[PDB]
């Protein structure tokens, strides 16, 4: 049972504001802490703060600009984290974490990937990628689908609701016109294709949509 | 049960509740000031046996106000408690010499 | 606030080969450092707290060592699944810190 | 109020007055020895009360001559009342146990 | 007598950007750090007390943080009237001493 669940995303318009939640499951203590750790892109882990949800206080990193601040609904077992008046600077996975007062963070949340831009949200377009028909298979078979013209970020693409795992490549995505745009590619026997059934389901946080596309031969 | 030894098991029972609730807001406290290293739940339950015995050793202490507040509560609590098990002691002791002298 | 220092920032080793992972506290911690593993896209994974004690669920494979100012992340015999972002992470001090991390690379 | 308790009373309230005028001669004290730490008045409040309990984490303790003289009054003050206390305690137990036997 | 280092001793930052100064202690004083403000023919200005603590008067564009040896003085968005020496104070052991001082530059 997933312990800390959050929002795979937030949009947020630069000057804006955001409250990221966190529900927790499983053991819950009064001595229990959540703590809010920000990631930008290609950096690493920064400490941002704490709360003991069982009294309500809470504690921030001083060494940086105190954008942050923390609440509990004791009732709803979640914590919540108030940004307040973003820049790119904020840009970040925000990732919540439980520390039971003994110093190490045990289990943490997927996190929360916040993009502070003016930009539109604009749902992925997903397309197949099967062989070209002049193209002799070996053992095995490449495939792909095409996640194009979305932003923000991320989306988070499997292959037949994840049963297919080993074969499985996802692409960075690139930035172009104010939309990202990546593949992902998986790789099957060329036997179990397509007799078997291949499925690229993808899922976009920020405009709360998931796709299915199937990998069928070119007609 | 003699009113001297309830109150020494009284303030034993005290006592432990003392130093619980005292590891957890020194804990609660101190978290917040930095270079604080009273900040660990179980090290917490540590400390605030080693400051209601007087011990002291200084591996660790408060350096917030409130911490300050707590450590003071369970020092208090920590010399009232090992000064009633004396004073009903002394009293159990008084009672025994005094069935040997015929009183 | 305690300063965690992981050199070197990358490290390359061979497929079955024994990698150690250095994490210099800025002053005494004790053994009051945690590593945790983070793969691409993925979240942080405790591997090792208090710098020797085992997680269940951690490969056998993986221990740590260190008291102290110098910590040490080993594994025994590195396979793929071992490509990831180590990070180093101090409780002795309030606020907590993190090292800023090492890349394994096979 | 019977005698032992109005001691300890005393005792109390002229250990407050230990502990504070304690704070500020050490601070008076301890300033222009280079390298004191027991310099300003919060902390000192705080020392001394850490030093009349004994429990002594040594966090912080004076260096000059008229520091330690002001640090032994804070002690022997803290020691004498936190006994007091007890002897007080014993004189209630003991008056307790001389009922609940007739006497 | 505790030693107040402040590298550098002239900062250049661009309008409205975010500026930091740093106060090394030659050994740990805690958070007995205090920073003053001392613009062209003024007398000193007390900016933040322990390292951190804001004083009612003084800009919320000022922060402290540190702990130890290593404190920072940071401007949020800085502006004209910024422009100063400013010198950190430690409070930890007597004699009290002072940094060398720092110059912002627009
Ligand atoms: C009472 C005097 C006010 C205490 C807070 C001083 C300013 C705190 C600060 O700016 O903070 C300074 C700094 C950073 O927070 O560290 C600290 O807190 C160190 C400062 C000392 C904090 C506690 C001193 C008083 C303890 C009295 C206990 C009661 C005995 C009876
Ligand atoms: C009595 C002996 C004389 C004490 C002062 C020694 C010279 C002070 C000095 O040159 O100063 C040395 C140096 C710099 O001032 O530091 C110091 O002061 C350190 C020296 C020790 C100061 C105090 C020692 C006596 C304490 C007795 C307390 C009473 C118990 C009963």
């Amino acid at each position: 049972q997933v312990q800390l669940q959050q929002p795979g995303a937030e949009l947020v318009k630069p000057g804006a504001s955001v409250k990221l939640s966190c529900k927790a499951s499983g053991y819950t203590f009064t001595s229990d802490w959540i703590h809010w750790v920000k990631q930008r892109p290609g950096h690493g882990l920064e400490w941002i703060g704490e709360i003991i949800p069982s009294y309500g206080r809470a504690n921030y990193n001083e060494k940086i600009q105190k954008k942050a601040t923390l609440t509990a609904d004791k009732s709803s077992s979640t914590a919540f984290m108030q940004l307040s008046s973003l820049t790119s600077e904020d840009s970040a996975v925000y990732y919540c974490a439980r520390e039971r007062g003994d110093g190490y963070f045990a289990v943490w949340g997927a996190g929360t990937t916040v993009t502070v831009s003016s930009a539109k949200t604009t749902p992925p377009s997903v397309y197949p990628l099967a062989p070209g028909s002049a193209a002799q298979t070996n053992s095995m078979v490449t495939l792909g689908c095409l996640v194009k013209g979305y932003f923000p970020e991320p989306v988070t693409v499997t292959w037949n609701s994840g049963s297919l795992s080993s074969g499985v490549h996802t692409f960075p995505a690139v930035l172009q016109s104010d939309l990202y745009t990546l593949s992902s590619s998986v790789t099957v026997p060329s036997s179990s294709w397509p007799s078997e059934t291949v499925t690229c389901n993808v899922a976009h946080p920020a405009s709360s949509t998931k796709v299915d596309k199937k990998i069928v031969p070119r007609d | 049960s003699a009113l001297h030894w309830r109150a020494a098991g009284a303030a034993t029972v005290l006592l432990v509740i003392v130093l619980l609730a005292g590891s957890y807001l020194a804990v609660l406290a101190e978290r917040g000031a930095p270079g604080a290293q009273l900040i660990t739940y179980p090290r917490a339950l540590w400390w605030s046996v080693v400051t209601a015995t007087t011990v002291g050793y200084g591996d660790l202490y408060p350096v917030t106000l409130w911490g300050r507040c707590v450590a003071v509560v369970v020092m208090v609590a920590g010399i009232t408690s090992f000064g009633l098990v004396t004073a009903a002691l002394a009293t159990w002791f008084v009672g025994r010499e005094q069935e040997r002298r015929g009183h | 606030d305690i300063l965690l220092t992981q050199s070197p920032a990358i490290l390359s080793v061979s497929p079955g080969e024994r990698v150690s992972f250095s994490c210099r506290a800025s002053q005494s911690i004790g053994t009051d450092i945690h590593w945790y593993q983070q793969r691409t896209n993925g979240s942080p994974r405790l591997l090792i707290k208090y710098a020797s004690e085992s997680i269940s669920g951690i490969p056998s494979r993986f221990s740590g060592s260190g008291s102290g100012t110098d910590f040490t992340l080993s594994i025994n015999s590195v396979e793929s699944e071992d490509i990831a972002n180590y990070y180093c992470q101090q409780s002795n001090r309030w606020p907590f810190t993190f090292g800023s991390g090492t890349k394994l690379e096979i």
